[PDB]
């Protein structure tokens, strides 16, 4: 059984698990640039241990729940919940939630979603490109899926524009005579604004 | 600057601290045990906790028990009964939980009696001389082993250049350390030590050739008589001739 | 405080080759464990207590080493093994991770398929205004150059996929933005792609 965490924004957090009475729970972050900092652990009995670099600024169940000051921009990271399997070797965090991206910065923009319309060259007969352009979002990432899960999907990294807003593109390769038959809708989710847009692509 | 302890390492240090409280070892290694406790056991590991665990194991022993010496009618493997292998890595001990009879096996001692008067005696004492009130000598020439059952645990029997295994109703273990034989001491409204222990020595080894036991042999004592007596002795096990 | 240095940081191997990568500790440790992370998703535990594979991990993976120096070895390189691998060690208290090893698949050269998308009318209707896509190509190195036989230096934002899990190719998008009536001041738009997989530079274009 896998663990799942609650994205957000804070000024200059919850982990849902599925037993807190038996297992220590750990915190992990990744500063953008694939790095990693160990932060702390809460064991089943409630005792705590902290990383001395946090300067005791930071953590504390009945329904299988785990709960998280003077925040800095260095603390922008993907945050992972994780848990110890005790044996003759310790730590061994084997199940990790997906993580929540935290950006330390007062702006918010929901994304605009634009069609990337097909009609290119056809090698042998099953070659076509299609897409959606996801722009204007300043917050933590957007997720894109195609036809509610329906292969061939490439979702680019977001780029920070000079406005301070992000943009990315997602594409799929398909044939084309059948493109007009089975129909295409891209499903885009931005949690920081509660925006869900499903866009037909011409 | 800091050390994290594994399951086995923490258990062995736990056992070492328990052994130090039993007055069986003169040293212990207790680094990383507080966090090992707060990480596996979930509770603080101060002297009160250990004293209570010793109390519950050796007295008030009632039902099943895990390797950490906690009873109940990671560590959720409670076994039936019989013995526990208390091994710290530096010193091992085979300890027996309380049985319906452990009570009377156990003398008190919290207030030792008077020093018994002294008598001149010979220190050139061989093994076959058994007129002690405090001693008992058995020889198994069939397996070439020597057993020295003692009846007065309070009188000390310091061994020299020897390697023995001492048996008792509280804990069996082996000694090679020169000096006083170290006996378990439980604290429960006072200090309780076993009533009698047996010291087995393998003669047919080569390890106890130069073994000498120095103790105080007690001999029975008018005008009130009933005097108890005490004389030093050098009991040798030397199988040289 | 206890720094873990893994080597090499970047490595490539042809499919089916044996690979090995090291993790070095400033101070000796009892054991090393290794976690596999594959781009854009949650880390996966891969090898723990020096050499025990996590369940599901194929037998082509192995770990070894002692003291300060530990290794990870692959008897057969697989396409799914492109990924970053991180060591972390016990007996610290300040627990610490290595920086990771990114493992790429050195596959055959493959030429990009190239597609161009004009802005959607909804983009033209906003106050702001073309995408060139290169799909399923190798190697990663590519040159996309952008208008009426001209080209601007400013703008032209690039974005690259990670290596595909199955075929080990890359994809790249380039987006020319910030041209309101500027888009309308020119008629023909083209992207020119240079790649070592192409006989001649390939240009794709449209009119309007
Ligand atoms: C061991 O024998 C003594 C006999 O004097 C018992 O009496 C204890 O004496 C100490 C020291 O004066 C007191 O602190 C205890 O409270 C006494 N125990 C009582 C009154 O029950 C002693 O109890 C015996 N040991 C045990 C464990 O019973
Ligand atoms: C066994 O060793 C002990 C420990 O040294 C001896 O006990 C000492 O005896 C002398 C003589 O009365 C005292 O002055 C010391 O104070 C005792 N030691 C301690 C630590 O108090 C004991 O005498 C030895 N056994 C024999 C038979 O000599």
């Amino acid at each position: 059984v896998q663990l799942q965490q609650s994205p957000g924004l804070v000024a200059p957090i919850t982990c849902t698990v599925s037993s807190l009475t038996n297992y220590g729970i750990h915190w992990v972050r990744q500063p953008p640039g694939k790095g990693l900092e160990w932060l702390g652990v809460i064991w089943a009995g409630g005792y705590t241990k902290y990383n001395s670099a946090l300067m005791s600024r930071l953590m504390s169940n009945s329904k299988s729940q785990v709960f998280l000051n003077s925040l800095q921009t260095d603390d922008t990271a993907m945050y992972y919940c994780a848990r110890d399997e005790v044996r003759r070797d310790y730590y061994a965090m084997d199940h990790w939630g997906q993580g929540t991206t935290v950006t330390v910065s007062a702006s918010t923009k929901g994304p605009s979603v634009f069609p990337l319309a097909p009609s290119s060259k056809s090698t042998s007969g099953g070659t076509a490109a299609l897409g959606c352009l996801v722009k204007d979002y300043f917050p933590e990432p957007v997720t894109v899926s195609w036809n509610s899960g329906a292969s061939g999907v490439h979702t680019f990294p977001a780029v920070l524009q000079s406005s301070g807003l992000y943009s990315l593109s997602s594409v799929v390769t398909v044939p084309s005579s059948s493109l007009g038959t089975q129909t295409y809708i891209c499903n885009v989710n931005h949690k920081p604004s509660n925006t869900k847009v499903d866009k037909k692509v011409e | 600057m800091e050390i994290i302890l594994t399951l086995s390492q923490g258990l062995k240090k736990y056992y070492g601290k328990i052994l130090k409280l039993l007055h069986l070892t003169l040293e212990e290694d207790t680094e990383g045990l507080l966090e090992w406790c707060k990480r596996n056991l979930g509770s603080n590991c101060d002297d009160d906790f250990f004293q209570k665990r010793i109390e519950e194991f050796f007295i008030t022993g009632e039902g099943y028990f895990n390797e950490v010496l906690q009873f109940k009618t990671p560590f959720k493997s409670y076994f039936a009964k019989g013995f526990l292998s208390i091994d710290s890595g530096y010193f091992s001990a085979k300890c027996y939980p309380r049985s319906s009879t452990s009570g009377l096996q156990l003398i008190n001692v919290t207030q030792h009696p008077a020093r018994i008067a002294e008598t001149p005696g010979p220190k050139t004492t061989s093994l076959k001389t058994i007129n002690c009130i405090n001693l008992r000598a058995s020889v198994f020439k069939e397996h070439r082993e020597v057993e020295i059952n003692v009846l007065l645990p309070q009188i000390a029997v310091n061994l020299s250049n020897c390697h023995v295994v001492i048996n008792s109703h509280v804990c069996d273990y082996s000694l090679d350390t020169d000096g006083p034989v170290r006996l378990p001491r439980i604290y429960h409204e006072g200090t309780f030590m076993p009533g009698t222990y047996k010291i087995v020595i393998d003669r047919k080894n080569k390890l106890n050739d130069r073994c000498t036991l120095v103790t105080n042999c007690v001999i029975k004592g008018r005008k009130g008589q009933s005097v108890l007596r005490q004389y030093k002795t050098e009991i040798k096990i030397g199988k040289a001739p | 405080d206890i720094q873990m240095t893994q080597s090499p940081a970047i490595l490539s191997a042809s499919p089916g080759e044996k690979v090995t990568m090291t993790c070095w500790a400033s101070s000796g440790v009892s054991y090393m464990h290794w976690y596999q992370q594959k781009p854009g998703s949650s880390p996966k535990p891969w090898i723990f207590a020096t050499s025990n594979l996590a369940s599901g991990v194929p037998a082509r993976f192995s770990g070894s080493g002692s003291g300060t120096s530990y290794s990870l070895t692959i008897s057969r390189v697989e396409a799914e093994d492109a990924a970053t691998y991180y060591c972390q060690q016990w007996s610290f208290n300040p627990l610490t991770f290595g920086a990771g090893t990114k493992l790429e698949i050195k596959r055959t050269v493959a030429a990009p398929s190239v597609f161009i998308f004009p802005p959607s009318d909804e983009q033209l209707k906003s106050g702001t205004a073309v995408v060139c896509l290169l799909n399923n190509f190798y190697p990663r190195e590519a040159k996309v150059q952008w208008v009426d036989n001209a080209l601007q230096s400013g703008n032209s934002q690039e974005s690259v996929t990670e290596q595909d899990s199955k075929d080990s190719t890359y994809s790249l998008s380039s987006t020319l933005t910030l041209s309101k009536a500027d888009y309308e001041k020119h008629k023909v738009y083209a992207c020119e792609v240079t790649h070592q997989g192409l006989s001649s530079p390939v240009t794709k274009s449209f009119n309007r």
